[PDB]
């Protein structure tokens, strides 16, 4: 039980920390103005 | 039950310890396993012949 | 009983542990986005794009 | 003090405010299509381009159209002249003044502000520009305001600039709702609201998502910590001592 | 040992699908 | 209770 | 189109009683000023603060 | 910077072996009036000059508006 | 001193019993509260001591620190028999001092100095 | 012992690590006030991160500061994201800081051993001001420019080189381009050599121990950091992550002032001219005696009383739970200190200035009563004696 | 994705000047890593024999 | 202090730092000079540890 309640905590931190690298990865990614200027 | 109890005195020159697991009974057929395992971790002296 | 058979299931290997962890986050958060979404709806209702009464007649 | 520091603006019922609360699309569009009308000859908006409104209040065609029926300039051609086409999806929004000089010049001395960040450039920002738009009304006995100036209590230092440009039936809505003063105010704030902060869904989506399972993530780390500490918390010790 | 190495490359791509999630 | 005199323990008589 | 707002507060007048006579009243005592410096902008400020308070939840209850 | 030795007896349980979050929710009542009984003077010295301060400050302000009402 | 005597003073009793309240939930007498590795003088005088009073200070702080750790005080019994103010270590530290002081009206040099941290 | 390989953490790879991160002793009693130095650690490291994402979408010119601000607002996919977590995480940062420096003020983790502590702590406050004003001079808003001009201007406080140095730190004779790019570099700067402030922090905290809640000579009781101080360390992480989610996606500008949001005019002035709200109590400290040299002069009062703090003798006595004056002291002092940060956020009439006035001076009076309190406590023993 | 757009431009430079201002910050904890990780077991000389006999300060 | 990373501002703000600011035509030549330097000391570095294989 203890280590499926940690189990459990480690699906949240695996879930933000992915977040946020995808999160900083793609603000350094291209923009919508770029994006949009290209038609 | 998995526990501890620590006698820490300071006073004695050397320090004892044991960390023990759960065996098996006597008529358990895990109970050979168990001494195999114990002569693959055979015991170390200071006096011993054996050595390193 | 459960706890324990599940708990030999997955953990019997830690990199068995660890393709599960991974999986069950994807899950779950695949869960809390479709239960947070079907709330979103639920309380903004007639408030969406999608629900203006025009939307080609300019 | 009281003239200079301006009249409190009540606290309003905003559809877009709460925890799971969206914007009103509709009122989004009936906001920028009374700001297009009523609003946009002396206000500008230039952190706000045309295609922000696809997905949020317009089609794409119909952004498309908008843009359009609007002439934006373009950089030197081959003859190294300036010339002027019509605006496209990317183009901002257009500028009814020159500059903030002609702006000053024309509308009295008094430059009139981007709108693009009005509601979040004021402490409490929707309620404050729905009380402005929607309170001109007379003076207190006492108070005389010079030629040229409005009264709005609302506004900071009592005397406001701005002529009252919310009357009623100023803007006729392609939904057929009542171009109300007060219904006109809405929108307005709405689409304001919005141009400031295009991101609110996002943000309060991923904000919920977040805090619920950051929550969990709080229940699971106490478990965790107290499940670390047990053999600490939960020991017997001997020391032989009693004072 | 061949089967950890196996299972912890398994590991490895499930964790990468779940970072970039082509196609999901 | 009550505390041990100061001639009780071997701390406190030290 | 007549003004919800506009129709709301004038209906929110008997909440704001004691505000709005304040008001008139010192309207009625500064009447006869020589020359300024005098106004009710503090009365006026009340009431209608008390009017806006009672106005808006009503206000957007009958706005769309 | 060296630990010292102390002669003790130490007897400890396994974590899985006994109850982890029972206890937190166990004598509420207890707990929470010790917390109120041992700090309530650091209770009234921390928010005592606050509210007071914001007292006169309000009743001030409010003086000095009414008398600058003409 | 006379403000500080219990005796003549109201307020200083009751700083009295509020601080042996205090000392007595966790066990450990005043002198156990000085730090040896605040002035060097403390680690002096506890030098001095008997082997005995130091084991004894040790396990006392051995026990306040895990009642401290797992959130409760001593039972009502033994904070009863608690005896805090109990001096052991304020004389030796007074010799101490003194003995620094006269090495140091007296020319000579600090048999020990607290390390530049 | 070293004949042959063992635990990898012993290896001189990672024994430094090891020593300082995971077998390193601390005190079993830490409470969870203990976790807001590594809660303001990963504060200065979430800073750093996303201003170094935030200064890739960054122009730092007078004519496109706040146009760029706003393209990361909007265009850049996750930028508002971006600068919501760097703003209200620098103010998570300050109010972790404060929480740190208010512990450590409560129980005495200053007094004997940890001077240099102390001292590096007070260093790490002035750098993280310094930075944190910069920083909110770099969107370029109404507020930004106009506050950049008045705290500049309280450098015109020196009687012989004040205007020599105001004028040679603003680049010129008024805010203006230079001063943008100026405070961009050394805001970009600052942060590396807290980085490195930070390191000599904990390593002079490490030399010696962390202090314990009892104040007592804690090392028969001592445990090992990792398997224990990580666990607790990680509830006071996501216990501020949330927070922290509360503070970005809910309440975004509640801790900002709107008038940031206005492009700087230099022609125009706002009605109210304040700080950030986590330097209100410098600001009231400087606005109390009125003068400009006294108000700076009692700004490096304050400064050089906390770092003369750790100096005082005779506090045999550590922790203020053992202290009922002294914690009856301190409380007021924080209740000082939260009246001041209110004043700070108000005009100058009467009785703001009244309260102003005195509340600095109950401020010193914390500094002066506890050197006193010390040498008249340290005759307790003798005189309580049984 | 590094250059930020399609072409070199306003957010490739950007994104450059970024870089290069956060890249010496690292340089210089990785050449403290260096000078830490040769200070563990010594310099090499020209010779290249074992020089813990004639060293000097 | 005195560059301006703007691709319509870059070459300009260079220029600026090399002529209008007092002593910045110094800092530009050493900064582009000294990157040169540290180019040329770390290949010595680096053929001298090759020669006297510093890297065993
Ligand atoms: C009823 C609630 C009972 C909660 C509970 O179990 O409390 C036990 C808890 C045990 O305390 P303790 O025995 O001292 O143990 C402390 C140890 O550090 C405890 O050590 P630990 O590491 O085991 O602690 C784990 C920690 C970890 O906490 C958790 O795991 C709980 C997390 C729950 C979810 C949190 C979600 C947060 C969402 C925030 C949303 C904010 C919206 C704001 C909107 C604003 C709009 C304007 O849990 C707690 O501390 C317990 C809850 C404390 C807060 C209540 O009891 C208290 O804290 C006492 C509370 C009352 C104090 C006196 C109040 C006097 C008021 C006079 C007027
Ligand atoms: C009428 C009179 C009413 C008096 C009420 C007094 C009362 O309730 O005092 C509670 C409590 C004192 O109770 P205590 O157990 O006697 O003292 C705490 C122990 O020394 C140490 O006990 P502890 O460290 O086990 O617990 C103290 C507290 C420590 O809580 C904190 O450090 C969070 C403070 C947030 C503000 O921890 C909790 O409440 C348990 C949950 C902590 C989760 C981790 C939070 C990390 C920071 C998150 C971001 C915050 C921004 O007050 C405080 O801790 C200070 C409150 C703030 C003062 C400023
Ligand atoms: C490969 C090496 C494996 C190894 O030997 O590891 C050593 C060791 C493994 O020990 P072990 O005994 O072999 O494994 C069992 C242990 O119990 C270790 O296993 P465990 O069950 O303890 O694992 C827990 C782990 C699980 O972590 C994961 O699964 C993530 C991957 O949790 C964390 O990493 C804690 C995450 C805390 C997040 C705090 C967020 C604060 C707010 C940030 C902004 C939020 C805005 C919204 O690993 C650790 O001790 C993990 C330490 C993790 C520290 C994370 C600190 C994050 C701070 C970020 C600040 C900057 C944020 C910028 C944005
Ligand atoms: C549906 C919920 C089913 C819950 C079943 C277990 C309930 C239970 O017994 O909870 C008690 C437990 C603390 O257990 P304890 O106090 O040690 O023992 C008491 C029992 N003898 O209490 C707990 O374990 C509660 C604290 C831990 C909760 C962890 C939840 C993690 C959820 C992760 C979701 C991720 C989604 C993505
Ligand atoms: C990319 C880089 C990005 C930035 C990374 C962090 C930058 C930190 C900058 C400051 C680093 C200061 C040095 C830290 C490591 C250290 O001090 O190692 C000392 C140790 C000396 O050797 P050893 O014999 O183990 O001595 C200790 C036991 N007597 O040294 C060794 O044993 C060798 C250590 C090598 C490096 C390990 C990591
Ligand atoms: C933004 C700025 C924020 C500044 C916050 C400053 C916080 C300072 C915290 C200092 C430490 C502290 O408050 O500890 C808890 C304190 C004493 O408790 P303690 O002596 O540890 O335990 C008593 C016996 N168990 O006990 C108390 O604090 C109890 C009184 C709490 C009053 C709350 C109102
Ligand atoms: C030309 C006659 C205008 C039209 C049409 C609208 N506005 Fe206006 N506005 C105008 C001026 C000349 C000024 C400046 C007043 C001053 O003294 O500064 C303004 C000001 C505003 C403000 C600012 C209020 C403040 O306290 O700063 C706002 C929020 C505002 N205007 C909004 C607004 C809206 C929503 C309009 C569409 C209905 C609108 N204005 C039209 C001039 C003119
Ligand atoms: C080297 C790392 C850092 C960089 C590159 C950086 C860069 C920036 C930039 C470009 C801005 C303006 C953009 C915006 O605010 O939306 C900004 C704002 C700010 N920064 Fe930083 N910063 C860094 C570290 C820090 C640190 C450590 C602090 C805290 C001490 C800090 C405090 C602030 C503050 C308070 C603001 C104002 C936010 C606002 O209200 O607009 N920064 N920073
Ligand atoms: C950048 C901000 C800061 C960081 C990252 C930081 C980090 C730390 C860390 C990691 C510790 C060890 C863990 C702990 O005991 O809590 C610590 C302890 C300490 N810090 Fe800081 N600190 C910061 C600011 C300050 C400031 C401004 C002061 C005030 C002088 C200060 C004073 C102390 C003291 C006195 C201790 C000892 C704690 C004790 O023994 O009780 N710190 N800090
Ligand atoms: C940032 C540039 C660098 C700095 C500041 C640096 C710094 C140093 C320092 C201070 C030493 C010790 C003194 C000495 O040279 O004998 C050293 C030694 C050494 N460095 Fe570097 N270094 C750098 C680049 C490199 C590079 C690129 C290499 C190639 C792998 C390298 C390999 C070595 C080696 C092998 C030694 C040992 C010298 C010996 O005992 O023979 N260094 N370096």
């Amino acid at each position: 039980f203890a280590y499926f309640v940690l189990t459990g905590g480690r699906f949240v931190y695996a879930s933000l920390i992915r977040l946020l690298v995808l999160k900083f990865v793609l603000s350094m990614s291209a923009s919508k103005d770029v994006l949009a200027l290209a038609s | 039950t998995g526990s501890e109890v620590r006698m820490l005195d300071d006073d004695i020159p050397l320090a004892q310890f044991a960390v023990a697991f759960e065996g098996a009974s006597w008529k358990d057929p895990d109970s050979i396993a168990l001494m195999v395992m114990q002569a693959m971790l055979g015991s170390w002296n200071k006096t011993a012949g054996g050595g390193k | 009983g459960i706890f324990e058979s599940l708990y030999k299931v997955v953990m019997r290997r830690n990199s068995v542990y660890v393709t599960f962890v991974i999986a069950g986050a994807f899950l779950g958060e695949r869960a809390v986005d479709y239960g947070i979404h079907k709330l979103w709806e639920a309380n903004n209702v007639g408030k969406r794009y999608e629900d203006i009464p025009v939307l080609g007649q300019k | 003090d009281e003239a200079e520091h301006g009249l409190a603006c009540p606290s309003y019922p905003w559809p877009h405010k709460g925890i799971l609360s969206s914007y009103d699309h509709a009122s989004i569009r009936r906001g920028h299509q009374v700001y297009t009308e009523v609003c946009a000859s002396c206000h500008s908006m230039s952190l706000i381009s045309y295609r922000d409104l696809v997905g949020v209040a317009y089609t794409e065609e119909e952004v498309k159209a908008m843009a359009a029926e609007i002439e934006v300039v373009d950089g030197p051609n081959d003859e190294g002249e300036m010339f002027t086409r019509p605006g496209k999806l990317s183009d901002r929004f257009p500028q009814p003044y020159a500059n903030e000089a002609a702006a000053r010049f024309a509308n009295g001395g008094a430059y009139p502000p981007d709108l693009s960040l009005i509601t979040k450039a004021r402490h409490n920002g929707q309620n404050y520009v729905f009380s402005l738009l929607t309170g001109y009304r007379d003076p207190p006995a006492g108070v005389s305001i010079r030629e040229g100036l409005h009264y709005n209590p609302y506004f900071p230092g009592g005397a406001i600039a701005m002529p009252k440009m919310l009357n009623d039936g100023a803007v006729e809505y392609e939904d057929g709702t009542p171009a109300t003063e007060a219904q006109m105010g809405k929108d307005v704030v709405s689409f304001l609201s919005w141009a400031a902060e295009p991101e609110m869904e996002e943000r309060k989506l991923m904000g919920f998502k977040w805090i619920f399972v950051l929550s969990l993530a709080l229940l699971q780390a106490a478990y965790y910590r107290r499940l670390r500490w047990s053999v600490l918390k939960s020991r017997k010790l001997v020391l032989d001592v009693v004072n | 040992d061949v089967k950890a190495a196996a299972m912890w490359g398994v590991a490895a791509a499930t964790g990468g699908l779940y970072l970039v999630q082509v196609s999901i | 209770p009550a505390p041990p005199p100061p001639t009780a323990m071997i701390y406190d008589r030290a | 189109p007549v003004d919800q707002k506009r129709y709301l507060e004038e209906s929110c007048k008997p909440k704001c009683v004691k505000p709005l006579l304040e008001y008139q009243a010192c309207i009625k005592r500064i009447h006869g000023d020589d020359s300024g410096q005098k106004h009710c902008t503090g009365q006026y400020f009340d009431y209608w603060f008390c009017v806006d308070k009672c106005v808006a939840p009503k206000l957007f209850t009958k706005l769309k | 910077k060296q630990i010292v030795p102390v002669k003790s007896v130490i007897y400890a349980l396994s974590p899985f072996q006994q109850k982890v979050m029972t206890g937190l929710w166990k004598d509420l009542p207890t707990k929470i009036h010790h917390k109120v009984s041992e700090n309530w003077i650091s209770a009234t010295l921390l928010l005592g000059p606050l509210v007071g301060t914001y007292a006169y400050v309000q009743n001030y302000l409010e003086k000095e508006k009414l008398h600058h009402r003409y | 001193q006379s403000f500080l005597d219990p005796k003549k003073n109201w307020l200083a009793a009751q700083h009295m019993k509020s601080l042996v309240k205090r000392l007595s939930k966790y066990g450990l007498r005043y002198d156990d509260l000085y730090d040896p590795y605040y002035d060097l003088d403390v680690k002096e005088a506890l030098n001095r001591l008997p082997k005995e009073v130091v084991d004894a200070r040790h396990a006392r702080l051995k026990r306040a620190i895990d009642l401290s750790m797992k959130h409760e005080y001593l039972p009502e019994d033994l904070q009863a028999m608690q005896t805090p103010f109990r001096g052991y270590l304020q004389d030796m530290l007074a010799l101490v001092k003194r003995e620094r002081a006269e090495r140091e009206a007296l020319g000579g040099l600090p048999l020990y100095q607290r390390s530049i941290p | 012992i070293r004949n042959q390989r063992f635990s990898l953490l012993k290896e001189p790879i990672s024994s430094t690590l090891n020593q300082h991160l995971i077998d390193y002793p601390t005190p079993s009693n830490l409470s969870y006030w203990w976790g807001f130095g590594s809660l303001a650690g990963i504060c200065l490291v979430i800073q750093i991160v996303t201003g170094v994402f935030l200064a890739m979408h960054y122009t730092p010119h007078v004519d496109l500061a706040f146009n760029s601000v706003e393209h990361v607002m909007r265009d850049v996919e996750g930028g508002w994201l971006l600068r919501y977590m760097h703003a209200n995480g620098a103010s998570m940062f300050f109010i972790v800081v404060y929480l740190h420096i208010f512990r450590g003020l409560y129980y005495a983790s200053y007094s004997s051993p940890r001077e240099f502590v102390w001292c590096l702590g007070v260093v790490i406050f002035l750098l993280m001001i310094v930075t944190a004003f910069t920083g909110y001079v770099l969107p370029w808003g109404q507020m930004s420019f106009w506050g950049a001009t008045v705290i500049t201007s309280l450098a015109s406080a020196i009687p012989v080189v004040g205007d020599t140095i105001v004028t040679w730190l603003w680049g010129g004779f008024s805010v203006d381009n230079a001063t943008l790019n100026r405070f961009f570099s050394l805001h970009y700067l600052l942060p590396f050599l807290l980085v490195g402030a930070s390191l000599l922090h904990l390593a002079a905290l490490h030399q010696y121990g962390s202090n314990n809640p009892l104040g007592v000579h804690s090392e028969m009781d001592q445990i090992s950091f990792y398997p224990y101080f990580y666990v607790k360390d990680l509830v006071g992480w996501v216990a501020f992550a949330i927070f922290f989610s509360i503070w970005i996606f809910y309440a975004p500008n509640v801790l900002g002032h709107p008038d940031n949001y206005i492009p700087a005019n230099p022609m125009s002035t706002p009605p109210h001219i304040v700080p950030e709200w986590y330097f209100l109590p410098i600001y009231a400290i400087l606005r109390s005696i009125p003068d400009k040299s006294g108000g700076v002069a009692a700004i490096a009062l304050v400064f050089i009383c906390l770092l003369a703090l750790p100096f005082f003798k005779s506090m045999y006595v550590r922790s203020s739970s053992f202290r009922p004056i002294y914690q009856g002291i301190f409380w007021l002092l924080l209740a000082d200190c939260l009246l001041l940060g209110w004043i700070g956020c108000q005009p100058v009439e009467a009785p703001f200035v009244t309260i102003g006035q005195i509340s600095s001076f109950v401020f010193f009076l914390f500094f002066a009563i506890t050197p006193i309190l010390g040498r008249v406590g340290r005759g307790i023993p003798n005189s309580y004696t049984t």
